[PDB]
């Protein structure tokens, strides 16, 4: 795992190099983002719950998943799935928060495919969940921060289908 | 020169070539001066990948 700033660290050493002129101004460049991922952090923590609920209410409820025979049903699946989602969503705001997408590649994404495989959970269901989370925090959030959360949400989603 | 050939400059006192060949521009870098051979430190080299 490594934010912006252990990423361009990294990235030097492997080259056995300085921080030359491009990596200064990709340091400069996540220090100007940072108050904005701060704010937008504090903001999808204060209302994480909620967007959540929002997002499976708009995208994952009164259908064949829901429904006896689709994956979401029973209290147990139920649950499981809306930990999912939480789980998606407080890791995609970790990766917002430290400019990177690691900690997801390496938390998240590695045996997530197989797992819904073996548990033969809707692929395609967990992507439209995703996107209508990706709506809800964009609203809640504002634009640019609506976006650099976005692109985190899609990455996530690319590599789970 | 023939007969078809202007004349030209043909020579140069030494004073007059100094003072075309001296400013501080118009100087080479090797005329009256050791020109060490600039050559990249043997530890960057060492951990230069
Ligand atoms: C919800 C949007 C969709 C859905 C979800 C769902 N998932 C499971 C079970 C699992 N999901 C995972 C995935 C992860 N666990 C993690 O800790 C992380 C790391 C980031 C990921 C990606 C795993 C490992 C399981 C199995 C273990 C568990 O106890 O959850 C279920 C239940 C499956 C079952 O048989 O119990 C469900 C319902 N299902 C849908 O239909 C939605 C589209």
């Amino acid at each position: 795992m490594q934010d912006a700033i252990t990423a361009v660290i990294n990235s030097a050493d492997v080259q056995g190099k300085y921080l030359d002129g491009a990596a200064m101004d990709k340091l400069k460049s996540y220090f100007a983002s940072g108050e904005l991922r701060v704010r937008a952090a504090s903001v999808i923590s204060a209302n994480a719950a909620t967007i959540v609920k929002e997002a499976v209410a708009k995208s994952l409820l009164y259908s064949d998943v829901t429904r006896p025979g689709g994956n979401m049903y029973t209290t147990r699946r139920y649950a499981a799935c809306i930990r999912d989602l939480d789980y998606y969503l407080r890791y995609a705001t970790y990766a917002m928060l430290a400019g990177d997408a690691s900690i997801l590649d390496e938390r998240v994404l590695n045996g997530l495919k197989e797992t819904y495989n073996s548990l033969g959970v809707p692929i395609s269901s967990t992507v439209q969940a995703i996107q209508a989370i990706k709506e809800v925090t964009a609203s809640l959030v504002g634009a640019d921060a609506g976006k650099e959360m976005g692109v985190y949400l899609d990455y996530i989603c690319s590599g789970l289908s | 020169f023939g007969e078809d050939t202007v004349p030209y400059e043909r020579y140069l006192t030494p004073g007059g070539l100094q003072m075309r060949s001296a400013r501080v521009g118009s100087l080479r870098e090797d005329i009256g001066q050791r020109v060490d051979k600039e050559v990249t430190p043997r530890f960057v080299e060492l951990g230069q990948v």
